[PDB]
């Protein structure tokens, strides 16, 4: 039975893997960070409220210059938003509604959006004609998209519900690399800052790190009991943040390979829908379903402030690239900045 | 919200002497007859029309004071 | 089955590519990890708010 | 001499109003600006789902706060028996209860149509239960209601009778009974006539559709319906019937003011209970509703 | 008010973009949305066809009302990660063919598929159109085969009636939340012609009863 | 994208008459329109503005109660109703379009004009310099000076650069300044301090010769500099 014998292989393959894990840990991060001082408590104020989105908010992407959002809503529109003085600069009629992912191209040129039509679309914001018009239409996945993010103005990453990722040439629209081996639906995605390497998180409870350029996957990070909805790199991108439906945050890194801290309260029983980072990496901050935002010390693992003040499941974040405030959006239809 | 307001149910029926009425008034619309108060020296009020002979003539000389 | 004969074929080319990584002990990341957050501790407006005249959202 | 006629001196009335109506009054208005300040708190705090039916209600708690704000002065009035204010207080008191009323009857009447178009004509009622026409219908009523207020407006006075002062209508004399009328008829051809019969018309067709296909939920809705129809009734035809017999006291009324006394006191009763309606309105439209509940407990939580 | 001119036209422009947002939105609050699900290789397509690769939409109109209908079917992935977008759907069109009991047993297949979504969390408030399709087909089958083999209790005989008012039954006896929400079941076979307006009915009678909430009668 | 202007011609003082602006290839609707008019020597002079949704109009002082604009969106066309004219009006008309939000470029593409002949608190910006002769290779560097600063608190310097080649329309260089236009090659270049202002051009080509012209958008009026000319 070769198929008996490849079952086992794979079992003490899994066992050698464990065993080299448990090797590594000679200290925890508890254990280092426990003469560190702690961040104190932290109090933002909501500066800004974003009114427009008729429907609930699924997702935003902060621009590289640190003033507009692009935010998309049920109701079948991308916003573009000035943060600073919350006029909108842009309104784009999507073609279908049922959008759940937004980016915005660093270049700030193009914003991405997709969702249940199975399709990647690409917004050309700067045309001669003074509109926005969809430059392309990236097909080629058979499950919804779950999350994009541009690394240039002519390649995207994706993520489906077909349990794979996906690295498109926007000129030719054509995928020129696969990357699979999650066995469930990819939920979030993460670029790295040098946008060499990408983490995925997916609902086989399993984070695994890709090459970009190669195309095969490096390592795979398990831990969590449910599905994980959200992760993030740590500013350096040595270590990365995923988030679960288990109510926990855990912190992982890629040169150690294993969980490095974990991130739960007894008081929280609900589910993460999204993680970011603070520029320093000092601050982990979470949006769950009981309505509001947590900001942890990603070092001490204690919970360091809250973001309260949405009426419905936060579902989504973002730090601005700059660090200076935070934008919530929720199923409540609007958008909050805070400093 | 209805005081019930002091009224008249009969008339005097000469014309009014009134310098032995000090003063006037007339009723308010919760009558179902217009009237005036004349009020007296003696001091027992009296009722007398709003068209009487003497009631016009002496309101406008016994005019608030 | 030859299929999963072949799905599990992949598995273990996975595994051991999986397996031969450098990799570092826990403690050299976690202090490598705090480093970072200490050296750019000044530069996290989150963490240190600015005053309001320099704070673009006052 | 000229000891002939002598006006009636209700005394006695005055001193048992005294004993009723100021109490009465300190309980009819402090409960009507508690259900009334509750109901602009509920509503005036979503800002979202606010549609012709809020805009409707919300107009209806203006209009009892407007009736409201008059009640205090006029406690002061029959505690004292002598008006502390001026005459254009008077004015002001005047023209806010009329058109209280009004509004307050008005806007139940637009209220019921509200029902009627969304229960009985759903599918029109999506193009039709907009925001902005609720404003302009809303503006309509409130002029109408400043309109049937002019006479109160205009007439009302005060003089100063007999170690006492006094605030009341002072209409022109030769026309007394034709004003009169008039003042009556507006109260009971707009405020009985009209209300009642929107309520009925509109009334039949919603239990009809209720009763089809019955529910637990849609009998309760049909014992509502019921419930709001007979206090409307119980509570308004009384002082309506009053004020007529009021009009014409002198042709009814063989022995006047020794009846006519008690005809006062039955006015200043029924009044009490019409006022009381304006206390009983905001739990009938808004309380018994899930949402306002739902919308009381999430600021009660907060 | 210190804003520059292109400012102030910055701001003009926005408050263009915030009337059309408010048109638009209006527009869709007159909008019935429909959430189309069943198993495969059952009536849906028959239904789709009767009423005119991801989300399927398809819009008509009829007396006044306007439809959009959702076919989430070719979207083979986790329902709970997407079935909460359809909260707020106005109703849920669930098709079952009775020719599928004697085809695990495939008629068991809907109702699995039913239970767990009638008892879904984010359609606790949400009515069901049940269409039960191909009556022309299962009125055939069920002289050959018995309803037994599919139900073990049952203890009726092979007549259209009674067969298709124990399945009715056997469907509708998975509602967990009678006092909350409706099931409205409607028999159809491939040829009719009334099967949307019974879905009128039906979206009638949630309409009515959303304003029932809305007017404070509920 | 095309402006195509209509209208013109003789006309006799004290008349009336109608322009016309034909717009095509681009979003008519969501974009503001100016009228700039050029005397048959001088500089360039704005007329009047329309904004986006016919929401914001503003004239001249000198044509106030004369002139009317219009637009008709749904036939893609812009109107200038000109009464009692006079000799001063005697110009080339320029359509413009100009589009405003967060980082847009405004007064970016300008019409080709129609000639119609006739038989205290503004912003004032003076160019020192009327002619500059040069030869192709070298730098060049011209100026503008402004009444009061530009810079506003949004940190926004509201001075735009504009080129006119001979015989030809304006061609929008640098928008906020600093800030290279659209198609514009990278030779030109932009600096300035409140209210001193250089335009610096490097490597210069045969093609850049023409006329400057320094521009304000802080507020209505809009004004133009008198121009600076460069030879050879
Ligand atoms: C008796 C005098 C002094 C007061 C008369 C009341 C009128 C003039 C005032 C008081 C109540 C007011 C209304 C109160 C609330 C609403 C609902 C809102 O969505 C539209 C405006 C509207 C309709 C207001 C308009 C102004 C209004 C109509």
């Amino acid at each position: 039975s070769e198929l008996d014998q490849l079952r086992q292989e794979a079992e003490q393959l899994k066992n050698q893997i464990r065993d080299a894990r448990k090797a590594c840990a000679d200290a925890t991060l508890s254990q280092i960070t426990n003469n560190i001082d702690p961040v104190g408590r932290i109090q933002m104020r909501t500066r800004r409220t974003l009114r427009g989105h008729l429907a609930k908010i699924y997702a935003m992407h902060w621009g590289t210059d640190s003033r507009l959002l692009v935010s998309a809503s049920q109701d079948g529109k991308l916003i573009i938003w000035d943060s600073y003085t919350t006029n909108k600069v842009h309104a784009i009629p999507l073609r279908s509604s049922w959008v759940m992912t937004c980016a915005y191209a660093p270049s700030g040129n193009y914003v991405a959006c997709g969702g249940l039509d199975n399709i990647c679309s690409i917004y050309n914001l700067k045309t001669r004609e003074g509109n926005v018009r969809v430059s392309r239409e990236l097909a080629g996945h058979t499950g919804y998209l779950s999350c994009c993010r541009f690394l240039d103005d002519n390649q995207i990453v994706t993520s489906s519900g077909d349990t794979t990722c996906a690295l498109w040439d926007i000129e030719t629209g054509q995928q020129t690399t696969t990357f699979t081996g999650h066995t469930g639906d990819v939920m979030s995605l993460s670029l790295a800052p040098d946008t060499r390497l990408f983490v995925s998180g997916a609902c086989d409870a399993s984070a695994k790190l890709w090459d970009v350029r190669e195309g095969m996957c490096r390592q795979t990070f398990t831990g969590h009991e449910s599905d994980i909805n959200a992760i993030c790199f740590f500013p350096n991108g040595n270590a990365f943040a995923t988030g679960s439906d288990d109510a926990t945050c855990r912190l992982f890194d890629l040169r150690a390979d294993q969980e490095l801290m974990t991130y739960s309260h007894d008081n929280i029983i609900c589910g993460i829908t999204s993680v970011s980072f603070s520029k320093s990496g000092r601050l982990l901050l979470a949006g769950y379903d009981d309505f509001n935002c947590n900001v942890w010390d990603a070092l001490k693992a204690d919970r360091a402030g809250v973001l309260a003040g949405h009426d419905n499941r936060v579902s989504c974040l973002g730090v601005t690239d700059d660090g200076m405030a935070v934008a919530t959006g929720s199923w409540d239809s609007f958008l909050k900045i805070w400093n | 919200f209805h005081f019930a307001a002091d009224c008249c149910t009969s008339y005097i029926s000469q014309s009014i002497p009134c310098s032995l009425m000090k003063s006037y008034f007339e009723t308010s619309s919760e009558c179902s007859k217009p009237g005036v108060i004349f009020l007296t020296k003696k001091g027992r009020q009296v009722c007398a029309k709003p068209s009487g002979p003497g009631v016009q003539d002496c309101m406008k000389k016994l005019k608030p004071y | 089955n030859t299929a999963s004969i072949a799905q599990a074929r992949k598995l273990v080319e996975q595994l051991k590519m999986e397996a031969n990584i450098d990799r570092i002990k826990v403690s050299k990341a976690a202090a490598d990890l705090m480093a970072y957050c200490e050296a750019h501790a000044k530069e996290d407006p989150l963490l240190t708010p600015v005053p309001a005249s320099e704070n673009p959202f006052r | 001499d000229y000891g002939d006629a002598t006006p009636c001196q209700k005394v006695n009335e005055r001193a048992f109003g005294a004993q009723l109506l100021p109490p009465l009054y300190s309980l009819v208005f402090v409960i009507g600006l508690v259900g009334n300040i509750l109901v602009v708190l509920v509503l005036v705090q979503y800002k979202r789902l606010k549609n012709m039916t809020s805009i409707y209600l919300l107009n209806l708690a203006i209009s009892d706060l407007l009736f409201l704000f008059t009640l205090p002065f006029w406690i002061d009035y029959k505690l004292k028996d002598d008006w502390v204010f001026g005459d254009a207080m008077c004015k002001i008191l005047s023209g806010f209860y009329y058109t209280g009323l009004y509004s307050e009857i008005f806007f139940i009447i637009l209220l019921t149509i509200d029902r009627y178009l969304a229960i009985v004509h759903a599918v029109f009622a999506l193009r039709a239960r907009t925001v902005t026409f609720g404003v302009i219908t809303s503006i309509i009523i409130w002029a109408l209601a400043i309109l049937a207020s002019m006479p109160g407006l205009y007439f009302s006075k005060t003089q100063w009778e007999f170690t006492h002062h006094t605030c009341s209508l002072h209409f022109p004399h030769e026309s007394l009974r034709e004003w009169k009328l008039f003042q009556a008829l507006k109260l009971n051809l707009f405020g009985l006539v009209l209300p009642l019969l929107v309520m009925i018309i509109c009334y039949t067709g919603i239990i009809k559709i209720l009763l089809r296909r019955p529910n637990e939920k849609k009998s309760k809705a049909v014992r509502l319906i019921f419930v709001i129809m007979i206090i409307f009734f119980l509570f308004w035809t009384p002082y309506n019937l009053t004020i007529l017999i009021s009009v014409f006291q002198d042709f009814l009324f063989t022995h006047e003011c020794e009846q006519s006394r008690h005809l006062d006191l039955a006015v200043q009763v029924t009044e009490v209970i019409a006022y009381t309606h304006c206390c009983v309105n905001p739990v009938i439209y808004a309380f018994v509703g899930e949402r306002f509940r739902k919308y009381l407990r999430q600021l009660f939580h907060r | 008010c210190t804003l520059s001119a292109e400012d102030k036209a910055a701001v003009e422009r926005s408050k263009m973009i915030d009337r059309n947002l408010r048109e638009d939105g209006e527009k869709a609050a007159r909008e019935v949305k429909l959430l189309l699900l069943g198993a495969g290789e059952s009536g849906k397509n028959t239904i789709v066809k009767q009423m005119k690769t991801g989300i399927v939409e398809t819009h008509f109109t009829f007396k006044d009302l306007h439809f959009k209908m959702f076919d989430v079917g070719a979207q083979r992935s986790e329902r709970k990660k997407w079935i909460h977008c359809f909260e707020g759907v106005t109703a849920i069109i669930f098709c079952v063919a009775l020719s599928d009991y004697d085809l695990m047993n495939r008629m068991h297949a809907s109702m699995k598929l039913f239970d767990s979504i009638c008892n879904n969390k984010w359609f606790t408030d949400t009515s069901i159109i049940l269409f039960l399709n191909k009556k022309d087909l299962f009125e055939e089958k069920i002289k050959k085969s018995p309803l037994t083999i599919c139900y073990p209790e049952y203890a009726g005989s092979n007549t259209y009636e009674e067969a298709a008012a124990y399945i009715q039954c056997q469907f509708e006896d998975l509602n967990k939340r009678k006092d909350t929400k409706e099931i409205y079941t409607h028999f159809t076979c491939s040829t009719d012609t009334k099967n949307v307006q019974f879905v009128f009915d039906a979206v009638t009678d949630v309409i009515i009863k959303n304003n029932l909430k809305d007017c404070g009668l509920f | 994208v095309q402006l195509v202007e209509s209208g013109g011609g003789l006309v006799q003082p004290g008349g009336s008459r109608k322009l016309s602006c034909s717009a095509s290839g681009f979003a008519f609707s969501s974009f503001g329109m100016h009228w700039v008019r050029q005397a048959p020597e001088k500089g360039l002079e704005w007329v009047a503005y329309i904004s986006s949704g016919s929401g914001t109009i503003y004239y001249a002082d000198t044509v106030k109660g004369r002139f009317t604009i219009s637009r008709d969106d749904p036939k893609n066309t812009l109107f200038l109703q000109m009464t009692s004219l006079r000799s001063e009006d005697t110009a080339m008309y320029y359509c413009v379009r100009s589009i405003y939000y967060y980082g847009s470029s405004p007064f970016d593409f300008w019409g080709q004009g129609t000639t119609l002949t006739v038989s205290g608190s503004d912003i004032v910006m003076t160019q020192a310099t009327s002619s500059v002769p040069v030869t192709p290779g070298e730098s060049v560097s011209i100026s503008c000076r402004s009444s009061k600063s530009l810079l506003h608190s949004n940190g926004n310097t509201y001075l735009y650069w504009f080129l006119q080649r001979p015989g030809q329309s304006p061609q929008l260089l640098i928008y906020r300044m600093s800030n290279l236009a659209s198609g514009v090659p990278d030779r030109f270049s932009g600096s300035g301090s409140g209210t001193a202002f250089t335009l610096t051009i490097s490597r210069l080509e045969a093609e850049d010769v023409g006329v400057y012209y320094c521009m304000q958008h802080l507020e209505y009026p809009l004004t133009f500099g008198a121009g600076t000319k460069l030879e050879l």
